[PDB]
């Protein structure tokens, strides 16, 4: 929103850049930070860990009812079967969208998010507009921001991740996909679908 | 603490800004601030709960409008000073140098294999917070419980919108690192963790969807029994 | 509404800045913003309760760090647009003109005695909000009452730190303009007003001075009986 | 506090000035605002209405026990006797500091203040640092900010003025002043003394 007090976005970046480089230079001389270690972190979360990992679990649960059971009884363990897990998904609890119930996930106190299956959160998930309103007016926010209409008669459960437990929505499998291969179903599985802010893609 | 970061239930913050697509890292400085998290963690700057409390002490107007990874920078500096690992006058003099010499080189340094192994280990093996305890869970699914009204000034995970509210225990997760000590430098002192269900009407009054609930995770001391 | 202006109980806002002395008006623009309050009031821009709700809709970071009378400017513009009395494109074009011509003269105008008489009348006779009502007070001193948990999105005087809390009615003041309608353009609809006493322990948990209380004014609909 | 996002105080003033003058020019052409009317408002609250008015009531209550009664039973009416009242003090309730009880006043939701006896609030009273902490930690804030030590055993009552009722503290008369004229006592009566953030001046 407009703030007559706020410098330009360009002047902000220039300051932040100098401050980070000065901080960087100090931890480099302490021996605790290196260029290779920055690059590795960036490669992993730019290219390696992302919502393609979650889509794989989802399409497995959609096609393997017994795995779906295991995913719902204990999420970390189930995802481990597919070789998926680790940092910020050490405890993972998947919640299944039904015809009776819609799930949506938020972190109102900070920015908690299940990295091993969704990668790093998009900026909108970390920001106060989403975090402040989804616990208070989930139904309106989902239509208004995501054009997602939850019929008034369907329960919406908002999961505020205040602990190291990470909640992930199992979105409902779109109709029209009966007999689809795991690869074809995956294309319907979105980051947004496992946050609860959208369904999986129609068609 | 009772800071602005605790936004659940707040109004007037503005609509959601949601570009159709955005890169993982929007600028080189963001990669740096990101990698600095494992780096200061291994080095003893702080742990996860202490990291969060550093952000929770930011100036509120800067927190609300600054880039997300700038919050991480703030928390690093915060615990760098707290632990004496960061001298501020040196940091301010160098900021000035990189303002005026933005292309000057970084300090000469050796690469360290152990830092990459650290990185890979953490990313793929995680940093699990669950812990075993000698005490059995005090609560169980179906128990009606009321959320604590305490308002500690240090770190805790006590959103203001749940305090003093009544809900039903949904699941017991085991025992985990307790933020209220961990985040304040007082150790893990692990407690049993439970998800608790709060109806929107319990939370918001009449303005609450009669058909909506909020599920919130509570450590054992946060909740006292109402009905079993 | 549930905005950042509702700061009671907030932490981390910073220490108090309290110069040893400061003038009433720190700049000419402050005199102008101040006088604009009677001017827009007489003109139908808003009333007292509507004025406050305009400030309550400010961008939160600007509210927290901007000069106080700038908040008044924001609220004037807010109700100028709401009522059509202010066209925004004209306002933005003129701001640009006074940025580039800060010494250009103001529009030619006649002085109006009635505006001074208005001023003097208001300052010395006040704008009383008390009103007579056909209903008798529902409550009395000594009654134990609980504060409403409703979280309306419009204007109200329902600080978050008192909601759902229990206290004792201290005094009944008569009936007054009701903010929850007045502030939302719905009329005075006056209600009985009571001061209610809340102990710090009721308010803050164990972190509360066992020897301190907060006295808060409640309109009749805010409180329901507990014990008489 | 420091905010890397905030422009300089000089750039802020220049913007605000242009914006106010542009807004000013528009209300002048609507016929609702004039220069004389701005000047009058400023004269009144720069020179006419101020905490000297409150000090007069206080010293009367300190020297006239029967007036003190009337002031405590109904404040607006009592102040009217002295020709004091009007805008933003239409309903005025005075609260008497005793050896058992200390009073302190705040407006946490906005900036309400009894203008006819204190004039316009100082900036610290309107700002969020005072407003946010006085309801939560009155005892500490009074020592820490005002070096005012309320013995642990004395009650502190914080009056949050959420209505048009305006609360004003009647501070205790300092010892050593027995037989003083109203004029001499007044010099001990401070704005701060009638907010509750300080006692009246010692000596």
């Amino acid at each position: 929103t407009e703030n007559i007090l706020r410098k330009s976005d360009e002047e902000i970046q220039k300051e932040i850049t100098a401050r980070v480089k000065a901080l960087e230079s100090m931890l480099i001389e302490q021996g605790i930070l290196t260029t290779s270690m920055i690059d590795r972190m960036a490669e992993i979360y730019e290219n390696e860990v992302g919502p393609h990992l979650g889509a794989k679990v989802v399409v497995k649960a959609w096609t393997d009812p017994e795995f779906k059971k295991r995913l719902l009884a204990d999420g970390t363990e189930a995802c481990k079967e597919l070789g998926i897990g680790g940092l910020q998904g050490e405890d993972m609890m998947w919640v299944e969208n039904t015809d009776e119930v819609h799930h949506v996930v938020v972190c109102t106190l900070c920015t908690c998010y299940p990295w091993p299956v969704l990668g790093l959160p998009p900026n909108w998930f970390k920001e106060p507009q989403y975090r402040s309103r989804v616990v208070r007016e989930p139904r309106q926010l989902l239509k208004e921001e995501f054009g997602f209409e939850v019929p008034p008669s369907k329960e919406i459960k908002v999961w505020d991740s205040s602990s190291e437990m990470r909640f992930v929505v199992l979105p409902q499998r779109p109709a029209g996909t009966d007999g689809w291969s795991e690869e074809e179903l995956a294309t319907l599985v979105t980051r947004e679908s496992m946050i609860g802010v959208e369904p999986a893609k129609a068609v | 603490m009772n800071g602005v970061y605790d936004v659940g239930g707040t109004d007037g913050l503005g609509p959601i800004n949601r570009p159709a697509d955005e890169p993982v890292f929007r600028a080189e400085w963001e990669k740096v601030a990101f990698a600095m998290f494992p780096a200061t963690f291994r080095a003893g700057f702080m742990g996860l709960d202490e990291f969060r409390f550093g952000i929770e002490q930011m100036n509120p107007a800067e927190y609300l409008e600054s880039p997300y990874y700038w919050h991480w920078i703030r928390t690093y500096i915060h615990h760098g000073v707290r632990t004496g690992k960061i001298d501020l006058e040196e940091l301010e003099r160098r900021t000035q140098y990189y303002r005026e010499n933005p292309d000057a080189p970084l300090p000469e340094h050796e690469q360290k294999p152990e830092l990459i192994e650290f990185v890979n280990q953490a990313v793929y093996g995680g940093l699990p917070a669950s812990r075993e305890v000698d005490r059995p869970p005090k609560f169980k699914e179906g128990d009606v419980v009321r959320f604590s009204t305490a308002s500690p000034k240090g770190h805790a995970r006590r959103a203001r919108y749940v305090r003093g509210k009544t809900g039903t225990v949904v699941k017991h997760h085991g025992a985990y690192i307790y933020p209220d000590t961990a985040g304040n430098g007082l150790g893990e002192c692990p407690e049993h963790l439970y998800t608790v269900r709060f109806t929107a009407q319990e939370l918001w009054g009449p303005e609450g969807d009669p058909n909506s609930s909020v599920y919130y995770d509570c450590w054992e001391p946060y909740i006292e029994l109402v009905d079993t």
